[PDB]
RNA sequence: ACAUAGCAUAUCAGAAGGCACACCCGGAGAACUGAAACAUCUUAGUACCCGGAGGAAGAGAAAGAAAAUCGAUUCCCUUA
RNA sequence: AUCCUGAGUACGACGGAGCACGUGAAAUUCCGUCGGAAUCUGGGAGGACCAUCUCCUAAGGCUAAAUACUCUCUAGUG
RNA sequence: UACAAGUAGUCAGAGCCCGUUAAUGGGUGAUGGCGUGCCUUUUGUAGAAUGAACCGGCGAGUUACGAUUUGAUGCAAGGUUAAGCAGUAAAUGUGGAGCCGUAGCGAAAGCGAGUCUGAAUAGGGCGUUUAGUAUUUGGUCGUAGACCCGAAACCAGGUGAU
RNA sequence: GAGGGUAGCGGAGAAAUUCCAAUCGAACCUGGAGAUAGCUGGUUCUCUCCGAAAUAGCUUUAGGGCUAGCCUCAAGUGAUGAUUAUUGGAGGUAGAGCACUGUUUGGACGAUUCAGACAAACUCCGAAUGCCAAUAAUUUAACUUGGGAGUCAGAACAUGGGUGAUAAGGUCCGUGUUCGAAAGGGAAACAGCCCAGACCACCAGCUAAGGUCCCAAAAU
RNA sequence: GACAAUGGUAGGAGAGCGUUCUAAGGGCGUUGAAGCAUGAUCGUAAGGACAUGUGGAGCGCUUAGAAGUGAGAAUGCCGGUGUGAGUAGCGAAAGACGGGUGAGAAUCCCGUCCACCGAUUGACUAAGGUUUCCAGAGGAAGGCUCGUCCGCUCUGGGUUAGU
RNA sequence: UAGGCCCAAGCGACUGUUUAUCAAAAACACAGGUCUCUGCUAAACCGUAAGGUGAUGUAUAGGGGCUGACGCCUGCCCGGUGCUGGAAGGUUAAGAGGAGUGGUUGAAGCUACGAAUCGAAGCCCCAGUAAACGGCGGCCUAAGGUAGCGAAAUUCCUUGUCGGGUAAGUUCCGACCCGCACGAAAGGCGUAACGAUUUGGGCACUGUCUCAACGAGAGACUCGGUGAAAUCAUAGUACCUGUGAAGAUGCAGGUUACCCGCGACAGGACGGAAAGACCCCGUGGAGCUUUACUGUAGCCUGAUAUUGAAAUUCGGCUUUCUAACCCGCACCACUUAUCGUGGUGGGAGACAGUGUCAGGCGGGCAGUUUGACUGGGGCGGUCGCCUCCUAAAAGGUAACGGAGGCGCUCAAAGGUUCCCUCAGAAUGGUUCAUUCAUAGAGUGUAAAGGCAUAAGGGAGCUUGACUGCGAGACCUACAAGUCGAGCAGGGUCGAAAGACGGACUUAGUGAUCCGGUGGUUCCGCAUG
RNA sequence: GGCCGGGCCACCA
């Protein structure tokens, strides 16, 4: 016969766009994702569509928060 | 004979200083309530040729200076 | 020729239209002006001699 | 019926047909092809056909070009 | 400016064609069918159209040269 | 050279016969090792896929006009003429109309080292803070049949019912 | 039998697509005309340096094309390339597990509980690796702008997987190698396996895979 | 001098060989040019010389310029020549002998006998062909063998209408 | 030298005709039947026309369709399509008719447009017609198969079943009916005669065969003469097992083999011949079809010109007239003439015919289109977007692999401030209460990732579901797509910090060209 | 979409 299936969507590219312990200028993208998988942290923000970007220049540092949540700050390089 | 040129291309384009060309944008004729108001705020922002269209269409504009 | 797929020049809007009475001026600046000696009467008949 | 059509005779020797008919003017006029298909469009008013001529032909003495004025037509450069 | 100055003409509708231009904002030129002016206070054009301005004076004809070609002829050339 | 199994050569090699552009020479070759032509097309061909009987001749990216780029050369904020005229079908002289450049931005009116958008003294796009131009060799593209050969077909005008 | 008539956008046909000058679903000749041919075939001297691809996207596209990727040439720019060490980070595979979802076996108590299992679309967990970066060692690229391309039929082997039947010299993706475009030694012969990358010459030497009784070099 | 690099298809880059023609310069050649043939020659390749024979009048070299500039393949075009091979075939059939002619005879002429057709392999008209008809001479080619013969070759002739 | 014959079945009545050159037949024709058109300048046909055929014929004639001697017959359905006739009700073009409006010059005027309404055929509607096209059930229809025939030139199952014929019969003959899928002029069922027709049986007869033998001649073979051809990379050209582009003369290992002819045979040289006719592919061709698209020859219909005069009746309609136009009507002349021209009668007549314009019909004819993927092609399925798994712990990653969803919705389900917390279980009650309950609920919608900062629930106010943008970044061949701090203008909510450029996030979409609408310090062909 | 009571006519991103 016939499969119903065969059909899916163009992937997304989503995920870490920027290291930990790299330089980034403001308005970078550091992680594009659904919902709140990695949360905004010091001087970054979290877009519409959840994309976190970075509000300043400076370096990116992956965080723990809590138990079982993790955040991602940049801060202004000394 | 001359090198004739591209009318439909010379109707859309304009060289720049430089040599590049200045483009206007598709998708700006009509279905504007399926798109978002800053998308239609930017793409009223003209564009340039793109390097790897300029290398396929250069000969049809060489007269347009 | 993009074989096939809308080629750039039918994918993109024509912009515009051409003036008939479009008038364009010959130029000269300050810079150019400075090879006449002081107290010139300077003309069009002069910068075009 | 007048007349005309027609008919006979003399006089003229006007036409006919040909071509390098290459160029020229006119009548008539495709298709393959290109458009990566195809009908508008293109090939192209091209090929072929027909008519008429000349040493050239055609055009020509502004109910024009223009917008500061030029002064018939044609042809070359350029405008492009 | 008293008289004359090209009439089924110019022009218009419909259908076409020629104009670089596919009927289009399409002026300008021509053909078929049908209609159909004005008369120097006139008429036409200046890219729809109107007004002013500007230029011209249709609907009769003639005209060399610059230009095109080579079956040929004469003399030559690569 | 008549006990021998093979793309016919190649490398090794006695024997025999010669003697040169005189060279660590020429002809032939018992016997041993190694070894499935060429071209095309293919993932891959000894291919039992294509093509060629052999030999000879002939037989396929050219030229014109435009564009772009590179090298060369002249001049340089300038560079250069076209037709035409003169000249020997020449070089060349003359011819500055025209073309490109010296300024860009804007759909345009326009403004101008700025300009466009904008209400903006904002931000942003394209620009400014020199180098072009003429000819020409080479490469490539475009219009021409455009590297060469090859259809089945289509159209037009003719010729045929021996 | 003779003399005539009908002609190709047509004739003629007691009809067969049948005949029209030895092949008629539309005769023959010449011209348009070198029609067009994204198809096949062919394309001619030599050496030197470098040297691909058989992929993605879109395509009335699928043996064609276009841009990107990979090659080359020339100018620029100059740490930006590569590898390793260390350090930091993102993420949920292998394994494992049953805390959720689903599947399942035997008890117990009257759905819960005890014990024991299963999972690509289960996870309380979670490697090795690979990846992104930051500042030392070694190394030699890298990028930008232009001129010129070719390529878009891939193949085997190993390995992670789908599909098939834990079939195929099957097919479709990931990863690596080789072939393609690579001769030389080994695997009897044998593109894709093993060793190894041929500038030329030598009747020198050391080795690799693989071998050492004879064929046939080296240990009866 | 001392280090490195140098397998290669599509393809990119560079440098060269040779062909014809032109300009300028300088040369060769009847004491022998080009071409051709042979050779044991030189160069990293394309390729370049020399010597000898043949040939009998044109041709190199240098620098630069220009191209109808290089073939092994296209079921390529034209020409020549192989192979298959002394092979297939030699196109419906009854001939034998004597004599002649001749350089040469199964094959020509003559003779006898034999045999075949005979609602025709006989005779005469038409179409069509157009000299093939006759005589004398010939034997290169043509004749599917031969040939002294011939519808073949040479030379000369031949067709007569009032019905 | 000179018919073989008999029994039986299918097809076609018969003589005849046909694919020159693989088919002679059951195919064509046929006499006969029926339907239909055609009143004569017939219809039909050739031709642009003139002129012709039809026909020097005239409905007992001529053209076209179907059937196919003859015999007995030929059923049911008119809903659909075609054809024929009605109704002038709706709809429609040219043309007429001019109410009105814009541009320009307070206007004329010039100019660009423009609705009442009049206006044919067709189409829609109604009726009829089946020897018209067609159809002849599974409650549905227009109607549901009559006679005759039937395992058939039709029957898949199938060699149906039974009988006959044979020792044995998938063929044949006779029956049955369960007709996959007979059936009445694309005729049904029979039928003497006829047939180089197809099919079964029998007698005669035989080298067809058991099973081959001999003989004659022509070739073949030997000799003399003469002397081709297809083919051909060079060839000193073995076999076996293997190898290999998976079937080897040519590679490996063995085995076998002195050199050169001649007569024979065909296993191999994937032998020769023809760039596979099958199959697929090319945005190749040609012929053919049609309710494919677009046209068109022709025809029908209307207006108008040619084209005139009177009336009646409601710009038309109708009638009459003669003088245009017409007559393949008669006579007359040119003229010994079935052409033509002229003359005179007669007929017809402003019709017809013809030009221009318009509407309709129009495979009669023409130009073309009629996708791709695909474990060959076709058929089936699919084609864009979103989510998950495959996917090998970054990202990316295929198959006609495994699962689903989208082409929206919401004026709140948006913004802001304040407040709040679920599903479920147990236990009590003729929805409520208590207790646990990290979420096992909910989140507009598919899935995944998130969410008790709630992103889930409620309320107050409100419209940021703002204008101009935008450093930088993701994604990416291009075109696109995505995120974005922050600046300015004006706000909403909040005491305030502050939040707000729609929605927990990710689908809900479509380029360019063209056109419509709104605005506009732009252009607008001498000037306004 | 036009007009009339579903039918005719019209429609060249
Ligand atoms: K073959
Ligand atoms: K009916
Ligand atoms: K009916
Ligand atoms: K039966
Ligand atoms: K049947
Ligand atoms: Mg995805
Ligand atoms: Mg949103
Ligand atoms: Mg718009
Ligand atoms: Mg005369
Ligand atoms: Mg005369
Ligand atoms: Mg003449
Ligand atoms: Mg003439
Ligand atoms: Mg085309
Ligand atoms: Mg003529
Ligand atoms: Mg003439
Ligand atoms: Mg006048
Ligand atoms: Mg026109
Ligand atoms: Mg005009
Ligand atoms: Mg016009
Ligand atoms: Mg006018
Ligand atoms: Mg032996
Ligand atoms: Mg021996
Ligand atoms: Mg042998
Ligand atoms: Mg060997
Ligand atoms: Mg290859
Ligand atoms: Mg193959
Ligand atoms: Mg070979
Ligand atoms: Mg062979
Ligand atoms: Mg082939
Ligand atoms: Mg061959
Ligand atoms: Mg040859
Ligand atoms: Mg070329
Ligand atoms: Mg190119
Ligand atoms: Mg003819
Ligand atoms: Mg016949
Ligand atoms: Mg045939
Ligand atoms: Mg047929
Ligand atoms: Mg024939
Ligand atoms: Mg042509
Ligand atoms: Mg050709
Ligand atoms: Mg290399
Ligand atoms: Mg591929
Ligand atoms: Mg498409
Ligand atoms: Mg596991
Ligand atoms: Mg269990
Ligand atoms: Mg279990
Ligand atoms: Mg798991
Ligand atoms: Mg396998
Ligand atoms: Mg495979
Ligand atoms: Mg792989
Ligand atoms: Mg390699
Ligand atoms: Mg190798
Ligand atoms: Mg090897
Ligand atoms: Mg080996
Ligand atoms: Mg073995
Ligand atoms: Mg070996
Ligand atoms: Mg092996
Ligand atoms: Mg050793
Ligand atoms: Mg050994
Ligand atoms: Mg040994
Ligand atoms: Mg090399
Ligand atoms: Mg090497
Ligand atoms: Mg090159
Ligand atoms: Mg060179
Ligand atoms: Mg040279
Ligand atoms: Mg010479
Ligand atoms: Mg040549
Ligand atoms: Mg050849
Ligand atoms: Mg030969
Ligand atoms: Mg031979
Ligand atoms: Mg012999
Ligand atoms: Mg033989
Ligand atoms: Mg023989
Ligand atoms: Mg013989
Ligand atoms: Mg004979
Ligand atoms: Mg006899
Ligand atoms: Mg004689
Ligand atoms: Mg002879
Ligand atoms: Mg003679
Ligand atoms: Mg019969
Ligand atoms: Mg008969
Ligand atoms: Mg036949
Ligand atoms: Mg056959
Ligand atoms: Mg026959
Ligand atoms: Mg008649
Ligand atoms: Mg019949
Ligand atoms: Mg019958
Ligand atoms: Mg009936
Ligand atoms: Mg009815
Ligand atoms: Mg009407
Ligand atoms: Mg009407
Ligand atoms: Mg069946
Ligand atoms: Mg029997
Ligand atoms: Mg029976
Ligand atoms: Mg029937
Ligand atoms: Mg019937
Ligand atoms: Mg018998
Ligand atoms: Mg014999
Ligand atoms: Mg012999
Ligand atoms: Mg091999
Ligand atoms: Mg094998
Ligand atoms: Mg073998
Ligand atoms: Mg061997
Ligand atoms: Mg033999
Ligand atoms: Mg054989
Ligand atoms: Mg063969
Ligand atoms: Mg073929
Ligand atoms: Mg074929
Ligand atoms: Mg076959
Ligand atoms: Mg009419
Ligand atoms: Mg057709
Ligand atoms: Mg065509
Ligand atoms: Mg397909
Ligand atoms: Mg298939
Ligand atoms: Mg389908
Ligand atoms: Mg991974
Ligand atoms: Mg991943
Ligand atoms: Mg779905
Ligand atoms: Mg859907
Ligand atoms: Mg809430
Ligand atoms: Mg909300
Ligand atoms: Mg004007
Ligand atoms: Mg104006």
């Amino acid at each position: 016969s016939s499969t119903k299936n065969g059909r899916d969507s163009e992937s997304k590219r989503l995920g870490a766009k920027r290291a930990d312990g790299q330089f980034v200028t403001g308005g970078s993208i550091l992680y594009r994702q659904r919902g709140t998988k990695i949360y905004p942290g010091e001087n970054v923000g979290r877009g519409g569509d959840d994309t976190l970007f970075a509000k300043i220049d400076g370096v990116v540092k992956f965080e723990r928060k809590g138990r079982d949540k993790k955040q991602v700050s940049v801060y202004a390089v000394a | 004979p001359k090198m004739k040129t591209h009318r439909g291309a010379a109707k859309r384009v304009k060289r720049t200083a430089s040599g590049q060309l200045k483009r206007s944008r598709a998708f700006t004729s009509h279905l504007f309530a399926n798109k978002s108001t800053k998308q239609k705020r930017q793409l009223r922002k003209a564009r340039l040729v793109s390097k790897s269209d300029m290398k396929r269409v250069k000969q049809l504009l060489a007269y347009k200076k | 020729f993009e074989g096939g797929q809308l080629p750039l020049f039918r994918r993109l809007p024509k912009r515009g239209f051409t003036n008939i009475n479009r008038k364009e001026y010959a130029i000269v600046n300050l810079d150019q002006l400075n090879k006449f000696e002081d107290g010139t009467e300077v003309t069009p008949a002069l910068l075009v001699e």
